[PDB]
């Protein structure tokens, strides 16, 4: 009986964006009230307020808006899995578990889609964003000698930043949740042929089936973070330049930006993806206890 | 996605250096920091050279060392030795419990000498000719580097049809060994004063010749 | 650990053929990674046998899939619509760890197989034509004259060559086959012997081709 599903996340085709249920909903965005910090240095650029008042929150709002036209299907997934993952009320009504759960695969990806679908031209700005930034970032004075101290005075902000996000509790975390999922998928495949009770042993198994997805998405943020804790450490200690051509400072900003954009990306998802896995963990453990 | 990107050949002399890059997305290799890399000799399995971008397994030496910066990864062999002659791939996690590798980079050692080929021809016999066939055989043997080009020429005239000619392969005393064969008739057989086995190594050429 | 592929095979185009890889607690992935003839390795897929999810490259759609049996322990990955681009060494490589080397799964820092490698031709079990290649009186090579064995159409690969009964074994050099247009092998097998010992010593060469219960020895005379 969950009241929330905001674990699911959908990526498009070509899979370079993510959207997610969660605000601001894309990893970009907060690349980009990042890169205002990065505006706000130099004085060439220093006019920050127009990109923010009126590209990123309008993109920001017509992302919230966009959510917005899939709330039905959100609102109706949400009522099928608190059925079929509860034997009590899923025998209330009398349709067979084949028939819902071919059903929730249906409804489930019918609004994945409508966060993709509903943000084909929301994805479309935020490529307009990233030139726009590269388009204003040539304004700059330097050439090929430009100075790299803000660059080096953000990966220290960045080292601090990563500091309070506790990676190792998510690490013992995880695997803790793993084993004693795995575990229960050893117990259900050794009393489904001796135990005779069908309507509860297949919603235990729809649980499990949602429980390995979590896993899926919440090592996905997990792997990232890693990235953009172990790429910027050895920014610091690696070679440390005063000077580098514009187009390589281009690629030194929206390098940097794309680590810690995903990394508070995947810190608000992990935060989220917690709690969304002890609440199916929640659920065994009253399912185990109710079958036995 | 795509696969990985990695030059064919990469070369280095013994005490001294080389470095070999790979190249990817920002789904494969800019996206995780699992990127890793595999020593190939040909025939038996792969062998894990480095774990986790950076991590060594247990027995690698400690001259091998890998490193990452962005989108390139890439590997460094310090002070090389005749073993290290081989294919080194690199392979990187992608996205939804994807697995993609790299296209190989054959590194070689230049401590070896460079002998040119012995070329040994051998005419059609008489056991052959009398089943209305013939073949050329004009062996190659004893040649580093493994790179030579089989020309046939028919009484002074090229001839291009009948050939069939195998890569090389090397030795069992590090050298490299090939062959060619060149399908002819008994009336083409009797019909010229004698055919010759052109091989061109290294801008060098060694022709032998048959006649029956 | 270690993990023990199956032999060798040789399938005809357009067949299914299935490759096994027994393994010695099976929560692991295991893939499957081959190497065409000058190509590079190519993951194909992986499958976790406790959450029973299979994964495949998306170059792979619907021609492998990837069975596992808990009782023995052994992945099997059979590929349907055999071309003749299939033929390749293919291997099993199971992770480093058991869902836990973080998140890298699929990883393929584990232990390896020993490889199997399949051979997919359109042409049938032939036994050799064996020729005897005359040693040349002309060109002697100063002293040590040449003679040999010349194992042509022969399918499939591989041919044993011996002299004597392996009694003779310096000078002798087996050259590698040569895959003809018609998809028939052959080669040669040529032994360096002192020019005195040819008009003296009898030279046998023995040619065994197992496959097709074929073996021919010939008689290398000086020509005559």
């Amino acid at each position: 009986t969950t009241d929330n599903i905001d674990y699911f996340d959908i990526s498009d085709e070509s899979n370079y964006y993510l959207i997610s249920q969660l605000r601001p909903h894309f990893s970009n965005i907060y690349f980009f009230d990042e890169f205002k910090r990065y505006a706000s240095y130099h004085t060439e650029i220093k006019r920050y307020e127009d990109i923010h008042k009126t590209k990123v929150n309008s993109l920001l709002n017509e992302a919230s808006r966009a959510i917005g036209i899939c709330n039905r299907a959100k609102n109706t997934v949400k009522g099928l899995i608190n059925i079929l993952e509860n034997p009590q009320k899923f025998k209330t009504q009398r349709e067979s578990y084949d028939v819902k759960l071919r059903q929730y695969e249906e409804k489930k990806e019918a609004f994945r889609g409508c966060l993709l679908n509903k943000n084909r031209k929301n994805l479309d700005q935020i490529k307009k964003i990233n030139n726009e930034i590269r388009d204003l970032l040539e304004k700059l004075k330097c050439s090929q000698d430009c100075q790299t101290n803000v660059y080096f005075d953000m990966i220290k902000i960045y080292l601090v930043d990563f500091k309070k996000m506790p990676y190792e509790n998510y690490d013992t975390f995880i695997k803790q949740y793993k084993n004693s999922y795995l575990s229960g998928v050893d117990m259900i495949r050794k009393i489904e042929k001796q135990i005779d009770n069908p309507v509860t042993i297949n919603a235990i198994k729809f649980t499990q089936k949602e429980m390995g997805y979590i896993i899926d998405r919440f090592e996905y943020h997990l792997q990232k973070v890693k990235h953009s804790i172990d790429q910027v450490t050895a920014l610091s200690d690696g070679v440390k330049p005063k000077q580098v051509t514009k187009n390589r400072l281009k690629e030194y900003y929206f390098n940097i930006g794309n680590y810690y954009s995903i990394f508070k990306f995947g810190k608000d998802s992990l935060n989220m993806l917690n709690k969304a896995l002890i609440h199916k963990e929640k659920i065994v453990h009253n399912l185990l206890g109710e079958l036995f | 996605q795509s696969a990985l990107t990695q030059p064919p050949s990469t070369s280095g002399s013994p005490g001294q250096s080389v470095t070999i890059s790979c190249t990817g997305t920002g789904i494969d290799v800019g996206g995780f920091s699992y990127v890793s890399w595999f020593q190939y000799h040909p025939g038996k399995a792969p062998k894990l050279i480095i774990f986790e971008v950076t991590k060594r397994p247990s027995g690698v030496p400690d001259r091998f060392s890998g490193s990452k910066s962005g989108n390139t990864a890439s590997l460094t062999i310090s002070g090389l030795q005749a073993d290290d002659e081989a294919e080194y791939y690199c392979s990187s996690y992608a996205v939804n419990n994807n697995f993609v590798f790299g296209t190989g980079t054959k590194v070689t050692v230049l401590v070896s000498p460079r002998p040119t080929p012995l070329s040994l021809c051998s005419h059609p016999r008489s056991e052959e000719l009398q089943a209305n066939k013939a073949t050329l055989v004009c062996l190659i043997s004893d040649f580093y580097p493994g790179a030579v080009t089989v020309a046939w020429k028919a009484d002074s005239s090229p001839v291009k049809a009948g050939v069939e000619t195998t890569t090389p392969s090397k030795q069992s005393n590090n050298k490299y060994a090939a062959s060619s064969y060149l399908s002819l008739t008994p009336e083409q057989w009797k019909s010229h004063r004698s055919y010759s086995c052109q091989v061109t190594h290294e801008g060098s050429t060694v022709e032998k010749t048959v006649a029956p | 650990v270690q993990l023990v592929q199956s032999g060798a095979e040789v399938k005809k185009p357009g067949s299914s053929m299935k490759v096994s890889c027994k393994a010695s607690f099976n929560r692991y992935v295991f893939s499957w990674v081959r190497q065409a003839p000058g190509q590079g390795l190519e993951w194909m897929g992986g499958i976790l046998p406790i959450l029973e999810t299979t994964y495949y490259a998306k170059n792979f759609k619907g021609r492998v899939t990837i069975t596992a049996d808990e009782s023995t322990s052994t992945v099997y990955m059979e590929l349907s619509s055999l071309t003749s681009e299939d033929t390749a060494v293919y291997f099993c490589a199971r992770d480093e760890h058991d869902y836990v080397w973080g998140s890298y799964r699929p990883s393929l820092t584990g232990p390896w197989g020993q490889g199997t490698l399949v051979t997919v031709s359109s042409a049938s079990t032939k036994g050799p034509s064996v020729f005897p290649l005359a040693p040349s009186s002309k060109s002697t090579s100063g002293g040590t004259a040449a003679l040999g064995c010349l194992v042509k159409d022969y399918f499939p690969e591989p041919v044993t060559v011996s002299w004597n009964s392996g009694a003779l074994t310096s000078g002798v050099h087996t050259f590698p086959a040569v895959l003809q247009s018609s998809g028939l092998y052959s080669l040669s097998s040529v032994v360096t012997v002192p020019s005195s010992s040819l008009g003296t010593q009898t030279y046998i060469c023995n040619v065994n081709h197992k496959p097709s219960n074929t073996k021919v020895d010939k008689k290398v005379e000086p020509k005559s």
